[PDB]
């Protein structure tokens, strides 16, 4: 009906309590429409604590 | 701000991930009581946490 792709469900954690930190970036508009063909994005990350 | 919280229900706000200025704390000498324990009252702008 609504010709668009949008996130619907967040099923990561049931609840949170005694939290410590939270940060939210500015609003954006990413393209969630399915793309067919050879890969066009490669993202590399390194995490260390 | 215009309103504060109650003594028993003191409102706690977590300050972090933001650029901080402590000059206004002592520049405006409109506070009857201003006391820092374990931290220099005047050197608030020369400390990190
Ligand atoms: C389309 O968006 C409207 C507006 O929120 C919503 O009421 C409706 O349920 C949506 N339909 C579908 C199929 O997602
Ligand atoms: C993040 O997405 C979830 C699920 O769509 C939504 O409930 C929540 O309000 C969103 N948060 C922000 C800051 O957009
Ligand atoms: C939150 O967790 C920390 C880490 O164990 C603990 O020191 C603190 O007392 C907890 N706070 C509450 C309100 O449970």
């Amino acid at each position: 009906n609504n010709k668009s792709w949008m996130e619907s469900e967040f099923r990561v954690y049931s609840s949170a309590n005694n939290c410590t930190f939270e940060y939210v970036s500015q609003p954006f508009l990413m393209d969630l429409e399915g793309k067919q063909g050879n890969f066009k994005n490669l993202r590399e990350f390194v995490f260390k604590n | 701000a215009t309103r504060f919280a109650s003594v028993y229900a003191w409102n706690r706000k977590r300050i972090s991930n933001c650029v901080a200025d402590y000059s206004v704390l002592y520049n405006s000498a409109s506070f009857s009581t201003f006391k820092c324990y374990g931290v220099s009252p005047t050197k608030l702008n020369d400390l990190c946490f």
